[PDB]
């Protein structure tokens, strides 16, 4: 069937625990997946908005292709790396 | 010839994968959208796998 | 008259390897026979070692006039062609405007344009109108 | 099928002719090149030498293996990458999405309408297509929220 | 444990078959001599197993000091 | 087999020699030059540009915060 | 006229002035056989093809604006 | 901001401000000028008179001719030796301490020193080809950490807990660097941006 | 099964020709019968063997999960634990699907001891599969440099007139060059005790020792993609060895050390990758523009493609280390894609020209399409695929991987683009003269391109335009495997 995302986070783990390294860093690769489903889903918004709107798309789509230009730069796969081993309040 | 062994090649191909195309949705319409290749078998899963990575990291340790 | 392309040199030492004048190809007489007619080329004839620089293949050598001449004329006709744009910009001889430009009304289109609130009017604004 | 007395007839007539450089009815099996004696063996290239000696680029003995081996091979290659019920992570995060949409909106009389009618087949895509479907709220419920979870998973900041 | 012998035996079986090939001899010459070949090194390696098996409790064993050892390291 | 390529002892003599170049190669002024410029000149130069500019370019959604057209007109009269 | 060397060089378009004694009967076929998928990228093309503009109501716009808003 | 590049330099122990002492170039440049010109002359006088001994024994000769040395060599060698003495003592005291720099550029102008003695009828390009490839093999010794790392090795670093015996922890996190041959789970991010710095998708995109 | 069945099956494989064509060497002088038509029956049971690989593989892709995160098939043979991922999976089957191609491109252009050849061939297919699939560091040396051994024989014993040079040239520039990516290896298992990729990819080390770690190992891997300056061995190696050689040369062992980086750089060293990033790009795309105006200048054939070659895989090296998806999807596809398009021009090359003319000095060629019409289509068609005209994965692979150095560096990932410009410059200056003019003064005619060319070079053409107008069919099972080397903290 459809599996699901064993949300997990590195905060809450012991790295010497194999399985449960594994899990966080998998469910940090599924958020980021969905993040880069849902961009596209605003991206199709934009798309249609421009090509019903005509002359109107200015407007029209003003706020959706703000929150398009918005998401660009972090909806993207960014890897488990750079949190599994860094920690941001240090 | 026009029917030479080399021009009819292309067109045996195209057909048969259009027709086995068209034969997977037919079986995905009737095995709640599982493939024609589903009697190779299925895909393992992630329990099924993580017991196997489980015990291979364990002897790493 | 004719004279050989660039990065050919007058001299080489390849130890045994024959010494000879370099000969673009692309210039020899084409109603003589050859063995290579196509290439102008009899069999066994000695290469220059760098003679792909110096046959049919290469880059055409055109030799009309020295690189020299069509690099002056090069620059002597587009050096008019800014001299001519430069009299005009100094002395401004070109015509000004013979109406105001044009101007739209509701600040200029600015909310047609993809202005959000009167903080972004100007940044996206047409000319405005300022005559109702 | 060594047909020894069928060398003999090919051996001898070779020998009718001298002169050096101046038959489909003959075939071997696989048991033949590890069973016969050592002086049919003999025989048979000696043959072999000069029959070819007597003589365009075909039956060089590859055809049959890569035209019952080889092309099968890659077609069933081809069959893998075409039918084969395999979700990609990119595939998987659109279904996971609209499945949390559901979650989030169980109260949505209009979502779940939409969500309940659009078919399995139709997930990817979603938008402007030829099919036409229902999938304005939906779109519409995504650009309102965000049904994501990497806030949940970085519980250290700055 | 027939299974690791099976092995040793099949070792020894490529031994005499090598060596066969390095006298230039059909594969096939001498029969016996995959039987003898087989046996030497059935024998070489039920030798073998009983040395590893050995040394697996030898290990344990000075694994176990070992650890006591790295303990008291680690504080 | 047939010799099907009718061998030219001069292609074969230019052939040789093109694939034996190092032969006869001389680390003189002249070969010191091209090998400072293609070895050391050229990688500096690539070599500043790309940590000059590491990081320092987030061209991903890059919005506009100025504008484009000017409102007003001055006549040059 | 002059000498193809046609012996050996069969080309997939022909090879100087190549035109095959049974060209009438190969020409229907092709004819034939360009006719019939002619008709298939049509059949094709229609139910494929849609308009861009009308997928979506202009009232379903306004509501992703505001609610992307 | 200064350029991050990596920093590819075996461990070493780094002696404190106000430390290192420095040695005395000449003193110390004047005692391996002094033993190698008295032992090389000595040992040239000694080797004459194996020549006096024996001149018609054709062994004795090869062997006595293989560790003959030319007259320029008998000064050169000193003084280059000496020449390199002095100058890696004289660039370690610039430079509070030895580099592989510091070695490369002593031992390739004590090369090209002797060189321009006992070499002269050579190319001069030729004698600082030589010289670069002298001073590079000593550059390359004292990155290397001469003939042993000594106290930086990794068997002396764990000796000193400063290994990985004990094994990795995420939960632990310190703000000190690590050791040079210590691994973590799990890093401070200022870490990370004293390395990397900013930009490409570290902190910002 | 998958990693314990490819190696038991050869080995019996390798057993039986062996017993077969060397039971009569005994001053028999007999005349045997498997000796007939160029040892006609042990060709075709090795060529067999190299199909039947093919067929290992495919039934391990049949449970490949494209949605499951960490290695799939995780298997314990010979003390050593072997698994695959996505990435692994392709490169294995691209390994295993060349096998039969460098047979059969050899199938009668030897001049004896084709038993031997076979051997080998399948024995190098082997080595190189089974390094995709091994899941530590010390495993992934040994048949890194176990290549060697095999290769160095089939050059010096099959190659052309200078194959003495070459020989030595491949045996003493990747063992001494591996030797320091061993260094590195022995290093972590000092200090960690370990070589496993899971244990390793998880431990963060001194950005001192990091930056020593990566130079030991880059050092191995660039003289094997080839990268400037150290690129020297790979013509001389391209132009002596035997068709077979050069196929599998430039089909997979350059693709092992992108691999190597996926393994032995990117999830272990991901703080020092970055820090070095602008370096191997400044290396690269000097290695890429250099390549391309030095190949202007070759007079050999054989020498001119393998100049090419290490043009397009320093553009695989500018994607994989970038560090976006992009970028490293490009690099993959497009390691994949000239991985058949690089075979296919050594035989047209060399395997179709040089069988027939045994010469490869460009000066003899030209005008071929007169009387070689269905060569010179191949050809031209090949030529375009490997200048990156779009409806090629090579053009996929390409603008991925110059888009993915774009987004990670703009200002001198731009440069790049050089590629689309410099490619078809030398490649269509090739193409342009054996297709241009009078047919060649220099060559007698003779036969065209055979069923048994035509078979190798349409089956190497097909992959290379499925992968460029559906890249789905790779990016799928791609898509998991390449999002775990990607390092960025965003905040
Ligand atoms: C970036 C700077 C340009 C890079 C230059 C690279 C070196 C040249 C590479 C091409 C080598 C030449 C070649 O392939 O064969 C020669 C070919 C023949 O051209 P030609 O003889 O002039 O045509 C006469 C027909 N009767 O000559 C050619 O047709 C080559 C065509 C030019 C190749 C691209 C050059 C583009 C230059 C753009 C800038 C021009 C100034 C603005
Ligand atoms: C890193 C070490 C750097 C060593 C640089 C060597 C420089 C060199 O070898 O130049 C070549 C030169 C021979 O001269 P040539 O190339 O023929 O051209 C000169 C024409 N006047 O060579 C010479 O002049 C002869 C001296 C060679 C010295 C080589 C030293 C090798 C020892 C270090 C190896 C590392
Ligand atoms: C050598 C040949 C190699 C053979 C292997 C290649 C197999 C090709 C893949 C087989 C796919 C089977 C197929 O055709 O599916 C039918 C498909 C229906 O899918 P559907 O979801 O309903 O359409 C959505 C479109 N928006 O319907 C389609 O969407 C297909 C329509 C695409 C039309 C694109 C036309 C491209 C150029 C066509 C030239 C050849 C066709 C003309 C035939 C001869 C005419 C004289
Ligand atoms: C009344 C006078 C009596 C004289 C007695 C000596 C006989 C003549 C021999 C010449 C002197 C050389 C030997 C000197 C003693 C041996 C070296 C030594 O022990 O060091 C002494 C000298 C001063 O060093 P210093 O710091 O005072 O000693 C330690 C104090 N804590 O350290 C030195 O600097 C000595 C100089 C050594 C450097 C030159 C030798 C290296 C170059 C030549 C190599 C010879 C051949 C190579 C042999 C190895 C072959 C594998
Ligand atoms: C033969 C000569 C060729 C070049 C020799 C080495 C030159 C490279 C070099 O590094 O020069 C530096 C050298 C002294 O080296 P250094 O220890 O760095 O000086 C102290 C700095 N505080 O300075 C020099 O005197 C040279
Ligand atoms: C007849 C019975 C055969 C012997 C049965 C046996 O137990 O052999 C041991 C092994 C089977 O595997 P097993 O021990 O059960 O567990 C997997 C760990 N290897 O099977 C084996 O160990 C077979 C090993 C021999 C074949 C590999 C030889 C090396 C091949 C070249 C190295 C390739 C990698 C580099
Ligand atoms: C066959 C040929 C194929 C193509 C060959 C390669 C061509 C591409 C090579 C050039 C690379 C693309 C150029 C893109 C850079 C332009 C980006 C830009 O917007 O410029 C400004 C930008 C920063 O933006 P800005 O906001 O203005 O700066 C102030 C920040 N507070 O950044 C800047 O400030 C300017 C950055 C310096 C630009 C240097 C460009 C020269 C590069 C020369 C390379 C060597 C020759
Ligand atoms: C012409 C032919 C060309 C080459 C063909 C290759 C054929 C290979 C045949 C292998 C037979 C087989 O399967 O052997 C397997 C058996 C049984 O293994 P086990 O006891 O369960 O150990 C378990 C094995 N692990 C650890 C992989 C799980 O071990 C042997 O016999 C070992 C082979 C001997 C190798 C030499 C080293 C040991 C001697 C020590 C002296 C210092
Ligand atoms: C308990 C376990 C071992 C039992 C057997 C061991 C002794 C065998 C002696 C039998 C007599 C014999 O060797 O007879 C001689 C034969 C035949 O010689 P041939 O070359 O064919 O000469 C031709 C003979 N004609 C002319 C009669 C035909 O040689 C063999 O078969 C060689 C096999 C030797 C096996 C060695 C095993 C070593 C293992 C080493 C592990 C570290
Ligand atoms: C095919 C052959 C290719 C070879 C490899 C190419 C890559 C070269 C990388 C050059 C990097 C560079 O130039 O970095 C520059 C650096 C330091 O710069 P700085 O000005 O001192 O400090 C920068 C701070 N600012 C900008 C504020 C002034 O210099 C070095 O210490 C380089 C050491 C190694 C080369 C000598
Ligand atoms: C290529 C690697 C070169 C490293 C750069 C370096 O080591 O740079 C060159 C060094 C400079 O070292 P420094 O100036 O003493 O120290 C620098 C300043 N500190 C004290 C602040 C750190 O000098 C040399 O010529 C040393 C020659 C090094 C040769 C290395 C051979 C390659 C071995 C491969 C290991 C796996
Ligand atoms: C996957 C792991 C496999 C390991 C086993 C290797 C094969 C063993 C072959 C022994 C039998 C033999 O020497 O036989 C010889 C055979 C076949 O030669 P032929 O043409 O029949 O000989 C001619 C006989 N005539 C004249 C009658 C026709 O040559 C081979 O097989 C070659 C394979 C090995 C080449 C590479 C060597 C590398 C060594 C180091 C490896 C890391
Ligand atoms: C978008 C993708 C389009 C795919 C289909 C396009 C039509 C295919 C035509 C095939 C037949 C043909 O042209 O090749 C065959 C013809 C033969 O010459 P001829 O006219 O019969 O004269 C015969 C007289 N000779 C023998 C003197 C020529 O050409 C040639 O060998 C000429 C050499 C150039 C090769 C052209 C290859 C073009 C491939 C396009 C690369 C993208």
């Amino acid at each position: 069937d459809h599996v699901r995302s064993p949300n997990v986070s590195f905060d809450d783990i012991d790295y010497n625990n194999s399985q449960d390294l594994h899990n966080a860093q998998e469910s940090l690769l599924r958020e980021q997946w969905i993040r880069v489903s849902a961009l596209k889903v605003c991206r199709k918004a934009l798309e249609s908005c421009y090509k019903t709107s005509g002359p109107n798309h200015y407007e029209d789509c003003r706020e959706i292709a703000e929150k398009y230009l918005n998401m660009l730069p972090d909806h993207r796969i960014q890897g488990f790396l750079g949190y599994q081993k860094n920690d941001p309040s240090k | 010839n026009i029917f030479n062994k080399w021009n009819v090649t292309p067109f045996v191909w195209l057909f048969a994968t259009v027709g086995i195309f068209q034969w997977d949705k037919s079986h995905r319409e009737s095995h709640d959208g599982k493939g024609i290749l589903d009697f190779l078998g299925e895909i393992k899963v992630k329990e099924s796998l993580d017991t196997y990575f489980k015990e291979y990291q364990t002897k790493v340790a | 008259k004719s004279f050989l392309p660039h990065f050919i040199p007058k001299n080489y030492s390849y130890g045994d390897y024959p010494r000879l004048k370099p000969e673009n190809l692309q210039k020899r007489d084409p109603y003589l026979k050859y063995d290579d007619q196509a290439n102008k080329r009899n069999f066994n004839e000695p290469l220059h070692p760098q003679q792909d620089d110096l046959d049919m293949w290469a880059p055409d050598h055109f030799d009309f006039v020295q690189d020299s001449i069509a690099l002056k004329w090069f620059g002597t006709f587009f050096g008019v062609l800014a001299v001519f744009s430069s009299v005009i910009y100094i002395g401004g001889l070109y015509p000004e405007k013979p109406a105001n430009p044009r101007n739209y009304p509701f600040s200029g289109l600015a909310k047609d344009l993809g202005a959000s609130s009167e903080e972004d009017t100007l940044l996206y604004a047409a000319k405005i109108d300022k005559s109702i | 099928a060594f047909n020894l007395q069928l060398e003999k007839e090919i051996r001898s007539k070779i020998d009718s002719l001298p002169k050096l450089n101046n038959v489909t009815n003959r075939k071997l099996s696989l048991t033949d090149y590890l069973f016969q004696n050592a002086a049919n063996q003999a025989l048979y290239v000696d043959n072999e030498a000069d029959l070819k000696e007597l003589d365009e680029n075909e039956n060089e003995g590859w055809e049959k293996i890569m035209y019952v081996g080889f092309v099968p091979t890659m077609i069933l290659i081809f069959a893998i990458v075409l039918f084969k019920d395999d979700k990609s992570i990119d595939e998987w995060a659109m279904d996971e999405l609209l499945l949390r949409l559901k979650e989030k909106n169980l109260s949505d009389v209009e979502l779940i309408d939409e969500l309940d009618k659009l078919s399995k087949s139709h997930v990817g895509k979603i938008g402007a297509s030829e099919i036409n479907k229902r999938d304005a709220v939906i779109i519409e419920r995504i650009l309102n929220g965000e049904y994501d979870q990497l806030s949940g998973l970085k519980k250290k900041e700055l | 444990m027939i299974a690791s012998l099976a092995g040793w035996g099949l070792f020894g079986v490529t031994v005499r078959a090598y060596q066969q090939g390095i006298r230039k001899v059909p594969f096939s010459y001498y029969p016996l001599g995959y039987v003898y070949s087989a046996l030497g090194w059935v024998a070489f390696g039920y030798g073998f197993n009983l040395w590893t098996e050995r040394n697996d409790k030898l290990l344990e064993k000075r694994v176990e000091k070992l650890k006591e050892s790295r303990n008291l390291r680690l504080s | 087999g047939p010799h099907l390529l009718r061998e030219d002892a001069s292609f074969q003599r230019y052939g040789q020699l093109r694939d034996n170049l190092a032969t006869y190669w001389k680390f003189n002024r002249k070969a010191a030059r091209n090998v400072f410029i293609f070895l050391v000149a050229v990688p500096a130069g690539l070599g500043y540009l790309a940590y000059n500019y590491e990081g320092k370019t987030p061209f991903v959604g890059k919005r506009r915060t100025e504008p484009i057209f000017e409102q007003d007109y001055v006549p040059r009269k | 006229h002059h000498i193809h060397t046609p012996s050996y060089i069969k080309p997939p378009t022909g090879g100087w002035n190549f035109t095959p004694a049974n060209w009438k009967q190969n020409t229907v076929l092709v004819l034939v056989g360009f006719t019939a998928c002619c008709v298939g990228l049509y059949k094709l093309g229609e139910a494929g093809s849609y308009n861009p503009k009308l997928k979506y109501k202009e009232e379903e716009l306004s509501r992703w604006n505001q609610s992307a808003k | 901001e200064q350029f991050h590049l990596p920093q590819p330099f075996w461990p070493t122990t780094k002696t404190k401000e106000g430390e290192y002492v420095p040695k005395d170039s000449i003193r110390e440049a004047s005692k391996v000028f002094i033993g190698s010109g008295v032992l090389l002359g000595g040992m040239h006088f000694r080797r004459l008179m194996q020549y006096k001994k024996g001149s018609a024994r054709p062994g004795l000769a090869k062997y006595l001719n293989l560790f003959s040395l030319s007259k320029s060599q008998l000064i050169g060698f000193p003084v280059a030796l000496g020449a390199f003495s002095f100058l890696s003592h004289s660039f370690a005291n610039l430079q509070e301490g030895q580099t592989a720099t510091g070695e490369f550029a002593a031992s390739s102008i004590a090369s090209l020193i002797g060189l321009s003695i006992f070499r002269t009828k050579k190319p001069l390009s030729s004698n600082v080809a030589i010289a670069v490839g002298m001073g590079s093999l000593f550059g390359f010794l004292t990155w290397a950490g001469n003939f042993n790392l000594g106290d930086n090795s990794y068997r002396a670093a764990l000796e000193a807990g400063n290994g990985n015996e004990g094994g990795f922890d995420n939960k632990v996190i310190k703000t000190e660097r690590q050791g040079f041959w210590e691994g973590v789970y799990r890093r401070p991010l200022s870490q990370t941006v004293e390395d990397l710095g900013e930009g490409r998708g570290i902190i910002t995109q | 099964m998958l990693v314990q069945n490819l190696i038991i099956f050869n080995i019996i494989g390798i057993v039986l020709l062996v017993l077969l064509n060397n039971n009569n060497n005994g001053i028999l002088n007999k005349k045997s019968l498997l000796t007939i038509k160029n040892e006609l029956k042990l060709k075709q049971i090795g060529l067999i063997i190299s199909i039947i690989n093919i067929l290992i593989i495919i039934e391990n892709w049949i449970g490949f999960n494209s949605n499951y995160y960490g290695f799939q098939n995780i298997e314990r043979f010979l003390n050593i634990y072997w698994g695959i991922d996505g990435i692994s999976l392709l490169l294995v089957l691209l390994t295993l699907i060349l096998g039969p191609i460098a047979i059969l491109s050899n199938w009668k252009n030897l001049k004896g001891y084709y038993t031997y050849y076979v051997i080998s061939i399948n024995m190098l297919v082997i080595l190189m599969a089974l390094n995709f699939i091994c899941l530590d560091l010390v495993s992934f040396y040994i048949l890194f440099e176990s290549t060697l051994a095999p290769l160095f024989l089939l050059i010096g014993i099959y190659g052309a007139n200078n194959k003495n040079k070459a020989a030595y040239y491949v045996l003493i520039y990747t063992l001494a060059s591996s030797l320091f990516m061993l260094l590195s290896i022995v290093i972590y298992y000092i200090i960690i005790n370990s070589t496993d990729y899971i244990y390793i990819n998880n431990i963060i080390l001194s950005i001192n020792l990091q930056s020593l770690l990566f130079i030991g190992i880059i050092i191995g891997i660039a003289v094997k993609t080839p990268l400037m300056p150290v690129h020297t061995w790979l013509p001389t190696v391209h132009s002596e060895s035997p068709l077979g050689g050069s196929i599998l040369l430039a089909g997979v062992i350059l693709k092992l050390a992108i691999y190597g980086v996926i393994r032995l750089l990117l999830p272990n060293l991901s703080e020092i990758s970055m820090m070095f990033t602008p370096i191997i790009y400044i290396i690269s795309i000097l290695t890429l523009i250099y390549s391309s105006l030095i190949t202007l200048k070759q007079t050999d054939l054989k020498v001119i493609i393998a100049y090419s070659s290490i043009s397009h895989l320093a553009v695989c090296m500018i994607g994989i280390f970038a560090n976006n998806l992009i970028g490293i999807n490009g690099s993959l596809i497009l390691c994949l894609a000239h991985g058949f398009v690089s075979p296919a021009l050594f035989i047209l090359v060399g395997g179709i020209l040089y069988d027939r003319y045994h010469n490869r000095l460009i000066n003899y060629y030209q005008g071929l399409s007169t009387f070689m019409p269905i060569f010179s289509i191949y050809l031209v068609v090949f030529s375009f695929c490997n200048t990156g005209t779009p409806l090629s994965g090579n053009f996929v692979g390409e603008f991925l991987s110059i888009t993915g150095a774009v987004i990670r560096h703009p200002i001198i990932g731009s440069l790049t683009a050089a590629s689309v410009l410099l490619s078809a410059c030398y490649q269509m200056k090739l193409t342009n003269r054996l297709t241009g003019s009078v047919f060649s003064q220099y060559l007698h005619i003779t036969n065209d391109v055979t069923n048994r060319e035509i078979f190798l070079l349409n089956w190497l053409l097909i992959p290379t335009i499925i992968i460029g107008i559906y890249p789905s069919f790779v990016t799928n099972i791609l898509n998991l495997a390449s999002s775990t080397l990607i390092y960025s903290v965003l905040i």
